[PDB]
């Protein structure tokens, strides 16, 4: 393959940068930030209780409304600074730009609204490492890498200005 | 207007100038490179020793330890709030370059690219794209160069040579 991707970002107030994915099929589309500080990709979980404030305006991955998803369960969980994220493995199919990758990601049934609540984006695609995955699940780009459908195993970011 | 750009597989030339310079990852695991120092103006305040910088793409703003960014802030005249540093809206332009010593090169920062210019006006404070965040072991204590340093620096993250590169980005 001599293929490269795209994905097109939105800049929020110079604070976030997030763009597209989808996930399932049909695929349920997502705002997600491409953290090269982290190695997993989450969502929100359909399961993630509308008493969670971080939770109650994002999309949320339904698994039954997905016909290629692939159950797992294992619980995992992120240590962040103002409480701590948690969900389960899942694995579905995943669109970022022409490419479609199946994936095991986290969907999230509980975390802090803050700093969560204030995300204009819905989750996260990391771009890290295998060694720094929760749960050592394979991350997305070594995924890709694995279709060996791209030109060069690279990947470059842009960042506007507002 | 478009708010930035991912390309998987490669890199848009359309939104970068001159060629990419690289710097070797330190370890394969995290994407972190070496820091030979950073000035503000034309002297090394910090980083004397080396120390390590972490290219975060999910991260606003440009970090360093509490100790680092408290003696950064100290030389910008910046006061200390809850969650952010400011200064008074001002003297934002006249702020000094600070400077990212990186592979063989400067990486400079004008005011332009690290001071929220919301005002002018003495009587109103302005925020710095720049925070104290401690990182613990194994990947801190770090720097991490987030979308502060991005928004300048084009950026190309290479799993095939376990490199970095930089270009001035084309806006
Ligand atoms: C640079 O653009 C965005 C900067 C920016 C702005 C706000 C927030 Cl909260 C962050 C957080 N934000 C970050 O700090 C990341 C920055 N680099 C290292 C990991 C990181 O700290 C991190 C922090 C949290 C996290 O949580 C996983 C849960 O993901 C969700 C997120 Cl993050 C938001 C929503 C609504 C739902 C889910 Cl399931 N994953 C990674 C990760 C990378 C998003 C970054
Ligand atoms: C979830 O997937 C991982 C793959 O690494 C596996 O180790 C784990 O046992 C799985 N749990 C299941 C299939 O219930």
């Amino acid at each position: 393959g001599n293929t490269t991707s795209s994905v097109i970002l939105t800049n929020y107030m110079d604070t976030q940068y997030y763009g597209e994915i989808g996930i399932g099929t049909p695929p349920q589309t997502f705002k997600v930030v491409f953290d090269t500080g982290s190695s997993n990709v989450w969502v929100p979980s359909s399961k993630c209780s509308r008493l969670y404030t971080a939770c109650v305006y994002h999309k949320l991955f339904d698994a039954s409304d997905s016909s290629s998803y692939k159950h797992n369960g294992t619980e995992l969980t992120l240590r962040y600074s103002t409480g701590t994220v948690s969900g389960f493995l899942s694995q579905d199919i995943i669109t970022v730009g022409g490419i479609t990758v199946t994936q095991m990601f986290g969907e999230v049934t509980e975390m802090p609204a803050l700093p969560f609540m204030l995300a204009e984006f819905d989750g996260v695609v990391g771009m890290g490492f295998i060694e720094q995955a929760i749960g050592r699940v394979t991350p997305i780009f070594d995924n890709i890498i694995s279709q060996g459908v791209l030109k060069e195993d690279v990947f470059s970011f842009y960042y506007n200005r507002d | 207007s478009l708010g930035g750009q991912i390309v998987l597989g490669g890199s848009d030339p359309q939104h970068y100038e001159g060629n990419f310079h690289y710097i070797n990852l330190i370890k394969t695991g995290v994407w972190q490179i070496q820091m030979k120092g950073v000035s503000v103006g034309s002297s090394t305040l910090l980083c004397e020793d080396g120390c390590l910088a972490l290219v975060d793409t999910g991260a606003s703003y440009i970090s360093g330890s509490t100790s680092s960014i408290e003696k950064l802030m100290e030389a910008l005249g910046a006061k200390k709030r809850l969650f952010d540093y400011v200064v008074k809206c001002n003297e934002g332009p006249t702020l000094p370059d600070i400077s990212f010593h990186l592979g063989g090169k400067e990486y400079t920062l004008t005011s332009a690219d690290y001071v929220f210019q919301e005002s002018y006006s003495s009587k109103k404070l302005c925020t710095l794209a720049i925070h104290a965040m401690d990182i613990p072991p194994p990947t801190g204590p770090t720097w991490a160069l987030g979308a502060t340093f991005i928004r300048k620096f084009y950026t190309e993250f290479d799993r095939r040579n376990n490199r970095i590169g930089f270009a001035l980005a084309r806006h």
